[PDB]
């Protein structure tokens, strides 16, 4: 086509994405990863992983409110790559790169695992 | 803004 | 912090829920523009519009399935700034630029009124 | 990915 593009939208719409659920607006379903709780949108969630978007497609599951991942899950882990889908920025360090590797394995998020892996044989 |  | 960011990320994502929207999945409002009727998702409107956002933060039609606009507004002008929103690309012709500046205006879209208003002035 |  013929159209104009502005460069930093899909930055600045993610950016409201998050502000809407610092401030809990329009968030529709709760995460539940063992004793915790996490708020968010399914349709960011979906965007951002495969495991979501296979949840929330599924005619049944698309309806709950409520979503408990497995047991094995660190809450750690899935706090870190939530705030990821959000905002593009991944809190990787030494302590925390086993969770959230395995984490982002379990959530389907290809570009995480693809640098949790590059970090760790870095340090082999 | 930019041409894509 | 010490985070490290995916560039492409926000650019993915819109990409994402531009899918869904195609798909009709997980949207959660109609907007109707006279004789027209669109479907989308009422966090991506927010993010992308002020007028959607203060409708969406009301205590009342923060519920609604259905937004009427004023019957003022041109169908294909909400069109094209629909797919601006979900895609960052505006389809500005000398044909519909007014009809879009007068959309994005309602809506108070301000970076696509700002370069409405540049493409008029070299006109002149 | 990049130092931001
Ligand atoms: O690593 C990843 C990230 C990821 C996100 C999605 N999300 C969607 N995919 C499509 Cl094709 N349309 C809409 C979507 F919301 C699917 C698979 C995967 N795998
Ligand atoms: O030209 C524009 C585009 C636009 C979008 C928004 N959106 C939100 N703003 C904030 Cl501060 N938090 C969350 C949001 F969804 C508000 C005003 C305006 N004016
Ligand atoms: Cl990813
Ligand atoms: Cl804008």
């Amino acid at each position: 086509d013929s159209c104009i593009q502005f460069t930093r939208h899909a930055s600045d719409v993610l950016l409201n994405l998050n502000r809407l659920r610092s401030r809990d607006i329009l968030t529709d379903v709760v995460i539940v990863v063992s004793r915790e709780q996490f708020r968010a949108h399914k349709t960011v969630l979906m965007a951002c992983s495969g495991l979501f978007y296979s949840i929330f497609t599924d005619q049944l599951k698309c309806n709950l409110s409520v979503i408990n991942l497995d047991p094995e899950i660190n809450p750690e882990g899935f706090c870190i790559l939530l705030d990821f889908m959000y905002t593009s920025r991944l809190n990787l360090r030494e302590g925390n790169i086993m969770a959230v590797m395995a984490t982002a394995m379990y959530l389907q998020m290809e570009h995480v695992v693809d640098t949790c892996r590059k970090f760790i044989k870095a340090s082999e | 803004w930019v041409i894509p």
